[PDB]
């Protein structure tokens, strides 16, 4: 559980623009077609992306690669 | 080393904050509260006549 999200929000630095990388990242783990990446403590997808923003591996840039990578391989 | 009237107490929080971060900060908030009530309730102090 994250009490206080400031890792997240030094890693992309906006306070703004975390709020929006999250939840696309959270829609993508609750609509459906994809895992965290990050060992699950059987929180919501909400704190669970907001630990793999400040665990360094998510963020808009690779979200869009994954997006491109995904529209490639169909 | 001072005697903390909430002039200090304040001070404190704020050099907490301004040298350390957020998350240290909010865990001394919380951790300050607790004492205080504690050692308020063990101090018995009371207004009287």
């Amino acid at each position: 559980a994250r009490v206080t999200v400031q890792d997240a929000v030094e890693k992309i630095g906006n306070r703004f623009d975390l709020v929006l990388v999250a939840a696309r990242r959270a829609r993508q783990m609750q609509v459906g077609g994809k895992d965290p990446l990050v060992p699950e403590e059987n929180d919501k997808t909400t704190v669970i992306a907001l630990r793999e923003i400040e665990e360094g591996l998510i963020n808009n840039q690779i979200l869009d690669v994954r997006e491109r990578q995904e529209q490639q391989e169909q | 080393n001072q005697a903390l009237g909430k002039k200090a107490i304040s001070k404190m929080l704020n050099t907490c904050y301004r040298i350390l971060g957020l998350k240290p900060t909010v865990i001394f908030a919380d951790q300050i509260m607790y004492t205080g009530f504690a050692y308020a309730a063990r101090s018995g102090a009371s207004v009287g006549i």
